[PDB]
DNA sequence: CACGTATGCTATAATGTGGCAGTCTGACGCGG
DNA sequence: TCCGCGTCAGACTCGTAGGATTATAGCATACGTGA
């Protein structure tokens, strides 16, 4: 009853032949040599290397298949770049190989943002650092001790540590058992709330009545400014662009549009009624 | 008052006008519904009048 | 649960037959559970886990 | 009425229809800025369109005559 | 986008293409520095849309100008950010892989579809196994497995002219070569040659899917993904909590595993690995899949961070939680708020306090209207800053809006549809909600800190649908049974009653009065008592014939106080209703009364006024409990003590030889239980009564106003049960077993429990307890079952113009008529012209509601039975019509159309089972005078004189003078009678003695007795005495049994003194009685028995407690239609009938009609026994054996009306066990939704052929056009359907994959190309639509014109 | 050029895996 | 057909509180976009 991916696959590689150190070389030459057979046979023979290694890699980031995958993964370019002129032993060689694709590939997969490994390898001496001061002070490290060992700055300590934060589950409920989940908790912010919404759709159109309570001049160059009737958001010395082409004229009118409105919103019952909004 | 996103800000203003009417429209959690099944690879399409 | 040993039966449950079948179970405070168990045919069984 | 709405359902029968007719009745008041045919009295549309259905002055077939004629009024000024 | 309606078939890997708008390569995310989307990652901007509305992502384009603008650096539409909710993308995957839905989901499409077992498939899957996919040489044939070394053999012989091939892509390949049409006409010529019964059934079921498939269009191909679809990402969002973390859905990690795999395998097949590796790549692939679709199906679940597995896309659709439960068939709601609930009595029963903060809050838009349309407020943000401030005149604005404007309340548990009511809202300061006192029984709301929901109707519409439809006012009686539920209790009550209840003499006694008001005024001024017996001058008014009221004076001989009460009772109820001692009982009926006959706004005010009067004469009183108010009887120690040395009497014969632990056990239980009644009567005598009152001279007895009491004889509170171990004996308790302890609590609550009385009370009172928590659950499933096959059922037409009605007779068991006729029969719809006795006038017509006037007429001339119109025999189709229904019970006129009533049916039979969560019977003595009437009976007279029945179903009635049924009596088996048939016996004469503990066998024939197959230890038992040895036998069952006696019955057979086989008298059969399981035989063999002996005592043990615990799964197993172990044999057809064969003693009974020249012939138990002889001409569905009748059968043989009221009975036994009140109609509307579907036999001009299943109004519109025109006619036969598969049965897929079951309903449908044209009201309800019912039935109706023309 | 991000290469021999589920329970089918 | 693992179910609102863990070497050569 073998249905087990894993159990599978294991069968298969114990099914391969195990290979000796003159038979490594035989393989080896014709491999480099470009050879179809002496590859494949390489491989397979030690894909048991990888496992072993692969097994002592579990329960940090993927499974032990998806470690053993791309194991595999360096086990072909040690097959690759192998030199059998060299007296020395293959499985030696390949270990190193197998060893770096598998942390490489957990450096990556797990972290669910992508994460450079130039700040991870810098992560990876600040906790050693962490562990040493750990045993030493009964206490845990502070971001600033850790900082004072390294000869390192603060502020550079803490921005690595809070890329070291992991992330939380949002379908993964909190109340206890099944009462709420995360997502249930946490609103949509981007979004306005209807109040909110319905004040835009208010001022928005209060303005369009106030475009028409002022001046027909005092209006075309206060809107068309701020770009509120017109296309685009012009500056004082951009109004000059359509028809007013002043500085002086456009900021004195400007100002007046606005003097003669802060009356229209002291009158109507607001000015400092709706300062604090 | 629950998902119709466009709904409830309209029926809001309507209420504030005094018009007291409802202007329905389709809930967002259906347009999930639906998005989730094309996402299971079954085709789940709206057939018009 | 005590770890001990438990002599139980299911009293009827299984079999319209309405047959006792006894059952031991050794239970361990750490290991595997060891149980003994009769069939309607009276053949003793064991369950390991 | 006010209180029950028992016999403004005595005149038109269907509980439903009363109730879509008195949607009607009230969406013209609160609108249209129809005139009510009973007095006010500070009552709210959904009460002025069942007391009007109860003294049986509104009703579908009533409601259906009159928006023909004021339809036909404005064709009229159109044409 | 308004649309008609809704499909969904197989998605092509074209399709899923399609709606993507680029494929995802890479796993990036996010970048972790600037937290925006990566390239082609699985939040990629250039692919889902921009992050920020009308903004790219390099930032070259902003502001609404920019639309639709693709940035071309960056590669980023500027639309709104909203797109990223509705954008899809894809993968392409490497290999091919199989869609977990369509292989694992049972039955499977991909196995049925090629004819190969799912453990093949899987082998191929996994690269375990090869699967031939076509070899031209027969050599190899088709989907014949391979192992690997049965691939190498095969591949040096003949190779290459054979395919055989591995994993996904050989099962598409073998899908892709499979040809639908020419396998559908190979699988019709099989069963054309030899249809065998099982293979028949799976042959006709792969042709429907095969034809099924042709149809939709669907292609088998794409049961395997090779393109992969991307859900949208703001529906699988990463969001940053406040902390600067980041939280992210499941679907994303479940992405990523599949992404990295499928490029990992892109990888692998780049640099041509070797293809153990390679295969490894594919396993790892379609698990990644697999897990992504449907995770947990296919084995292990993959767990995440916690250990909990990783939600799925199947697994936010499917639980309960997924969407439909959770977001679309019920919702969380704007304009809604809580608090606890109090009283409000000084409220209308139209009204209900609403706080003033609350109500503030819930019309806000509704005040920022107001404010505008005054000029107080300029605008929405200077309004929301003034009621912010809280400033006076806003509050006099709100109490403005508030005016007029209904309110909902809604308490949980919603059971049944005035859960939810409407009120007009006062205004209140302070923070908790104000309920009326008279709708707290809806509710079940009792103010030891319960909350309520509020909800603000906001359209117009829906204030008139509250005001109308759902205020408490209109909601008076119940929608179950006709009683009303609104009627004040507790203090209301008590202090009416008091009033009401007259003492002796007192203040004043035997005074006269003008009228109530000199009454008042005399009890006001303190001369006289409320209770002095005084005849006062009362002026009632009576209704005439017409609409005009009589009025009538007359002197009544009643009391100061219901004189004052006849203040309060309008004009037209007679002053009886006030001259009685009034309690909740009758103050109820005084209010249906004054409905019926006054109206609506009189009892509304009538209503009031009894609150009013009842609470404030409630305080004017002053009733209370103390210590000396539970009186103990006097002589209790005398029938204690008597009791007591009694019990140890029969403890030291137990070490004597007369007793068993079970014997001893009922004995002592039975000693105790009489001594509990004695005590409890005694009690009851001391307590009821027991009044010295000396009347104006000597002494009188008269009712005890001691206040327990009261309150127990008014129904306030307390029942005589409570005042039982209160100032009684508590009495015997029950283990939690159920068996009863033998020593029962003599000292009572006053007098204080032992803590042995105290520990042994604890078991049955958690067990109470926990009852309530868990089986609420089971009674709520109930609920939810009937609603989802009953949500259809609409009233559609007015009158379908039939005359078929179901009989109903009345319910007269045990004595007392349990349900009358009257009754019975209230409310709906009477069927053929019935008149009186005399057929010479017509009484009565044809379609005529049954109003109380009519139903009165009918108890003067004693109708006995009536056809009425059923909903069940109504002939609509796609609903019910106005007049088959009858009477909408909750609005006391005939039902509306539009109504939805499936849905009230099964709130109102759901309901009372999830609010509810003497075995003296030895002698039948008759209570008035008459003849016996023995219906259904076979005894034998025995040596004593007497009649000793041996038949099973027994029915003693009593006929009076003219000769009506008025008492019944179910007689048992071995009873003795003390008269046989039809002879007169007086008043309180025992007619019939039987033991209630043992059934006896009683034998027919007199003999001498036989043991055949008794082996002792094989069969039975052998249990020896002392001194000269008394051995007795007790039949061990197959249970006990040894494997050598299982084959054998052991039964007591009958020889004469020859020892040949004794005959029962006039047929071939020879006496042998086979005994079961325990049946304790004294006798030895060989003992001369005369006729009508007992031979055996089967022990009969009554453990059941009567509770709903136990009635509700004999309800749910009647409703789903559970067949019983041992059904009971019918007829199938007519004529006359002859023994054919025989294995051993089973029967072969033969039936060979007249007419019909066809025999039917059927194998029978041997033990099972006959109620029918030999050659009798026997209809259709005559009973034949004893024992449970299946539903089934009795629909399939006797129908509809058979079936129908077989259920209704069933049920209401349970219920009415309870005293639980539900009209049979609610039942019938549901067993109609089981009787949805029917199975065809033959073709017509349609595609029926043998045995489709399809719905019986569809078969019938065929029917209908066939008669017509012609064609070929079609035979059908009705199926049941149980509740859940009748509710999967529905031709809705959304109403079916909302209930249960969704990913099976949905493979099913996806497969089918199903098109749901959205008839039904889950349906409506899931899309956010106007209901097909209540105020959308004018709204639906006009859609469905629509759908004619334009 | 440069900062951030990625791919790269090292040689004693080493070459078949392994942490739980705690038996819920009545119900109803689908292979041998 | 029958013993048997398999698969699908198990009232309604309110509350409380926030939340975790592990470790992946040192170094140089390299590819990608903005100034
Ligand atoms: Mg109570
Ligand atoms: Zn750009």
């Amino acid at each position: 009853r073998v249905l087990d991916a894993t159990q599978l696959y294991l069968g298969e590689i114990g099914y391969s032949p195990l290979l000796t150190a003159e038979e490594e070389v035989y393989f080896a030459r014709r491999a480099l040599r470009g050879d179809v057979a002496s590859r494949r046979r390489m491989i397979e023979s030690n894909l048991r290397l990888v496992v072993k290694i692969a097994r002592r890699y579990g329960n940090r980031g993927l499974a032990l298949l998806d470690l053993i995958e791309e194991g595999n993964l360096g086990l072909i370019r040690a097959v690759e770049k192998f030199d059998p002129e060299r007296g020395f032993r293959f499985s030696t060689y390949a270990t190193w190989w197998i060893r770096q694709t598998i942390e490489r590939a957990i450096m990556n997969q797990t972290r669910t943002i992508r994460l450079p490994i130039h700040i991870v390898k810098e992560l990876n001496v600040y906790l050693r650092t962490a562990r040493e001061l750990s045993h030493k002070l009964d206490h845990e490290p502070s971001a600033e001790e850790i900082a004072e060992q390294l000869d390192k700055p603060v502020d550079d300590v803490s921005r690595m540590l809070r890329l070291n934060e992991r992330i939380t589950s949002v379908d993964t409920p909190l109340g206890g058992d099944s009462e709420k989940a995360l997502l249930d908790i946490l609103a949509d912010e981007k979004e306005n709330g209807p109040e909110d919404t319905t004040q835009d759709d208010d001022m928005k159109q209060s303005i369009v009545k106030w475009l028409f309570e002022l001046n027909a001049k005092q209006r075309e160059v206060l809107a068309r400014r701020f770009g509120l009737l017109g296309y685009e958001a012009a500056t004082l010395e951009d109004v000059g662009r359509e028809i007013g082409l002043t500085r002086e004229r456009v900021r004195q009118i400007q100002v007046e549009g606005l003097r003669r409105l802060r009356e229209i919103l002291q009158t109507q019952g607001l000015n400092i009624e709706a300062l604090f909004l | 008052k629950s998902d119709d996103v466009n709904g409830r800000t309209k029926m809001y203003k309507n209420i504030v006008d005094g018009n007291h009417q409802m202007e329905p429209g389709m809930p967002e959690s259906f347009n999930v519904l639906l998005k989730e099944i094309r996402s299971l690879g079954i085709n789940i399409e709206l057939e018009d009048e | 649960r005590s770890p001990g040993v438990f002599f139980d039966s299911d009293k009827g449950k299984t079999h319209s037959s309405g047959k006792v079948l006894y059952n031991a179970r050794i239970i361990p405070y750490r290991g595997s559970w060891l149980d003994f168990e009769f069939d309607p045919k009276d053949n003793l069984f064991v369950r390991i886990d | 009425a006010r209180v029950t709405v028992q016999d403004a359902v005595e005149k038109i029968g269907n509980r439903f229809d009363l109730v879509l007719v008195a949607a009607r009745r009230a969406r013209q008041m609160q609108v249209g800025g129809k005139d009510p045919l009973v007095p006010e009295e500070n009552d709210k549309t959904t009460v002025i369109a069942l007391r009007e259905i109860e003294e049986g002055l509104i009703n579908n077939q009533i409601l259906d005559v009159r928006e023909r004629q004021e339809q036909q009024e404005q064709e009229a000024a159109e044409l | 986008e308004e649309f008609d309606a809704i499909k969904i078939a197989l998605a092509s890997p074209d399709m899923i293409r399609s709606w993507s708008f680029g494929e995802v390569k890479k796993p990036e995310t996010i970048n972790y520095r600037t937290f925006k989307p990566e390239r082609d990652g699985l939040f990629c901007a250039r692919i889902f849309g921009p992050v920020k509305d009308y903004e790219c992502l390099c930032g070259k384009y902003k502001r609404l100008k920019h639309r639709g603008v693709i940035c071309e650096k960056c590669g980023v539409e500027v639309t709104q950010t909203k797109v990223r909710r509705e954008r899809m993308g894809h993968i392409e995957l490497a290999s091919p892989t199989a869609h977990i839905w369509f292989l694992k989901s049972l039955p499977s499409r991909i196995g049925l579809l090629l004819d190969m077992p799912l453990r093949d498939i899987e082998r191929v899957l996994y690269f375990e196994s090869y699967v031939v996919i076509e070899g031209g040489m027969t050599n190899l044939e088709r989907q014949q497995i391979l192992t690997e070394e049965q691939y190498l053999d095969a591949l040096e012989e003949f190779g290459d002219e054979f395919d055989a091939k591995m994993g996904a892509e050989a099962i598409q390949a073998l899908l892709k070569s499979m040809d639908l049409e020419q396998e559908c006409e190979q699988l019709r010529e099989e069963l054309n040659e030899t249809n065998s019964e099982t293979k028949r059934k799976k042959l006709t079921k792969r042709i429907k899917l095969l034809e099924a498939f042709v149809q939709s269009g669907n292609k088998p191909e794409w049961m395997i993904l090779t393109v992969l679809p991307v859900l949208p990402p703001d529906l699988r969002p990463l969001v940053p909590l406040d902390g600067g973390r980041f939280a992210t859905s499941d679907l994303n990690d479940l992405y990523r595993r599949v992404i990295n795999r499928n490029n990992r395998l892109k990888r692998l097949l780049d640099l041509a690995a070797p293809d153990i590796i390679v295969r490894n790549e594919k396993r790892m692939l379609q698990e990644a899949v697999d897990a992504l679709l449907d995770n947990g199906r296919r084995g292990r679940a993959i767990t995440g961070s916690n250990k909990r597995p990783l939600k799925s896309l199947a697994d936010m659709i499917k639980g309960k939680q997924g969407r439909f439960r959770q977001n679309l068939l019920g919702k969380r709601v704007d304009y809604s708020g809580r608090s606890v609930i109090t009283v409000g009595p000084y409220l209308r029963l139209h009204q209900c306090g609403l706080p003033k903060k609350m109500a503030l809050e819930l019309f806000k838009p509704f005040i920022y209207g107001k404010l505008e349309l005054r000029g107080l407020a300029t605008t929405i943000k200077a309004a929301k800053k003034m009621v912010e401030r809280e400033e006076a005149v806003v509050w006099d604005i709100l109490d403005e809006v508030i005016r007029e404007h209904p309110v909902l309340l809604n308490r949980a548990p919603t059971l049944h549809r005035l859960g939810i009511q409407a009120f007009e809202p006062v205004l209140i300061e302070g923070k908790a909600i104000q309920l009326h006192p008279l709708v707290c029984a809806a509710y079940n709301a009792d103010f030891d800190g319960d909350q309520m929901a509020v909800h603000v109707p906001l359209t117009l519409e829906a204030q008139l649908e509250a005001r109308a439809l759902m205020m408490s006012t209109n909601n008076i009686l119940s929608p179950a049974n006709g009683e009303p539920i609104i009627v004040p209790s507790q203090d209301v009550v008590l202090g009416l009653y008091y009033m009401t209840r007259d003492c002796v003499n007192a203040k004043g006694e035997g005074m006269v009065l003008t009228g109530p008001k000199e009454a008042e005024r005399l009890y006001r001024s303190g001369l006289a008592s409320l209770h002095a017996r005084v005849k006062v001058r009362i002026t009632e008014y009576e209704k005439d014939a017409n609409g005009e009221l009589v009025a009538k004076t007359s002197l009544k001989d009643t009391t100061v106080g219901r004189a004052i009460l006849w203040m309060i009772v309008p004009k037209g109820l007679p002053y009886s209703i006030v001259n009685q001692a009034l309690g909740k009982k009758a103050i109820s009926k005084m209010l249906n009364t004054c409905y019926r006959i006054l109206g609506l706004k009189p009892t509304v005010i009538f209503a009031d006024q009894i609150m009013y009067t009842g609470f404030a004469y409630a305080a004017r009183s002053g009733a209370s409990v103390g210590i000396d108010d539970m009186v103990i009887p006097e002589k209790k120690h005398e029938i204690i003590s008597e009791a007591e040395a009694e019990v140890a009497e029969i403890q030291e014969q137990f070490q004597s030889g007369l007793v068993t632990a079970g014997e001893r056990y009922n004995k002592v239980i039975d000693i105790w239980a009489a001594a509990n009644d004695r005590v409890s009567k005694a009690m009851m005598d001391n307590l009821q009564t027991e009044t010295v009152i000396n009347r104006d001279g000597q002494e009188e007895k008269q009712v005890s106003f001691n206040s327990i009491y009261m309150m127990a004889d008014s129904g306030a509170r307390g029942s005589a049960a409570q005042i039982r171990q209160l100032a009684g004996m508590r009495g015997l308790m029950a283990k939690p077993d159920g068996s009863i302890i033998e020593t029962p609590i003599t000292a009572n609550f006053r007098e204080g429990l032992n803590v042995l009385q105290y520990f042994i009370s604890t078991h049955g009172a958690r067990k109470g307890l926990a009852d309530t928590a868990l089986k609420t659950a089971n009674s709520g499933y109930l609920t939810r079952r009937l609603v989802d096959v009953a949500q259809d059922l609409v009233v559609t037409e007015d009158d379908c113009g039939t005359h078929e009605g179901i009989m109903m007779t009345p319910v007269i068991e045990g004595g007392d008529v349990k349900e009358p006729l009257r009754d019975r029969v209230l409310g709906r719809v009477t069927a053929e012209d019935v008149l009186k006795p005399g057929t010479a006038d017509i009484l009565v017509p044809r379609n005529t509601l049954l109003h109380e006037q009519w139903c009165d007429l009918l108890e003067e001339n004693s109708v006995d039975a009536v056809k009425v119109r059923s909903v069940v025999s109504c002939d609509t189709d796609f609903g019910v019509c106005a007049h088959c229904y009858g009477r909408d019970l909750a609005r006391g006129h005939i039902i509306n159309k539009g109504e939805a009533i499936g849905v009230i049916a099964a709130q109102s039979i759901g309901e009372p089972g999830t609010q509810l969560t003497a075995a003296a019977e030895s002698s039948i003595q008759v209570k008035n005078k008459g003849s016996i009437k023995l219906s259904n009976v076979k005894s034998v007279v025995n040596s004593s004189g007497k009649l000793v029945i041996t038949s099973r179903n027994t029915e003693l009635k009593l006929i009076d003078e003219f000769g009506r049924t008025k008492e019944s009596y179910k007689v048992p088996y071995g009873a003795v009678l003390a008269k046989g048939d039809g002879e007169q016996v007086a008043g309180g004469e025992t007619v019939a003695n039987w033991d209630p503990h043992t059934m006896p066998v009683i034998t027919e024939v007199s003999g001498f007795v036989r043991f055949t197959d008794m082996i002792d230890g094989q069969t039975i038992t052998r249990q020896t005495d002392e001194l000269t040895g008394l051995s007795s036998l007790v039949v061990l069952d197959s249970a006990e049994r040894t494997a050598g006696g299982k084959d054998l019955r052991p039964a007591l057979k009958i020889v004469d003194a020859q020892g040949n086989d004794v005959l029962i008298p006039g047929t071939d059969m020879p006496a042998q009685y086979f005994l079961p399981g325990k049946a304790i035989v004294q006798l030895e063999d060989g003992v001369q028995i005369s006729s009508g002996d007992t031979l055996a005592r089967i022990p009969q043990e009554s453990g059941g407690t009567k509770d709903i615990t136990g009635g509700l799964p004999r309800v749910a197993d009647l409703f789903e239609a559970r067949r019983p172990k041992e059904p009971a044999i019918l007829a199938e057809i007519s004529g006359i009938v002859s023994f054919g064969k025989e294995t051993k003693g089973k029967r072969r009974l033969v039936i060979t009609p007249v007419d019909g020249s066809d025999p039917y012939e059927e194998m029978i138990p041997k033990w099972r026994q006959l109620n029918v002889f030999e050659g009798e001409r026997v209809e259709r569905g005559d009973v034949i054996s004893d024992g449970p009748e299946a539903p089934h059968d009795i629909l399939r043989l006797r129908g509809v009306h058979a079936v129908t009221r077989y259920i209704v009975n069933e049920v209401q036994d349970v219920y009415r066990l309870q005293g639980v009140k539900i009209n049979d109609k609610h039942i019938e509307v549901i067993v109609r939704q089981m009787l949805r579907k029917a199975t065809i036999v033959n073709a017509g001009s349609s595609d029926f052929l043998e045995g489709e299943q399809v719905e019986y109004s569809r078969v019938k519109i065929a029917n209908r056009e066939l008669e017509a025109n012609g064609k070929v006619g079609a035979t059908y036969s009705r199926d049941l359907l149980g509740i859940t598969k009748a509710s999967l049965a529905t031709e809705s897929f959304i109403s079916a994959a909302s209930f249960q079951e969704t990913t099976r309903v949905l493979t099913e449908a996806a497969v089918a190309g199903k098109r749901d044209e959205l008839r039904g009201l889950k349906e409506n309800v899931i899309v956010g639509r106007l209901i097909p019912a209540g105020t959308g039935y004018a709204y639906h109706q006009d859609r469905m014109r629509r759908r004619a023309a334009g």
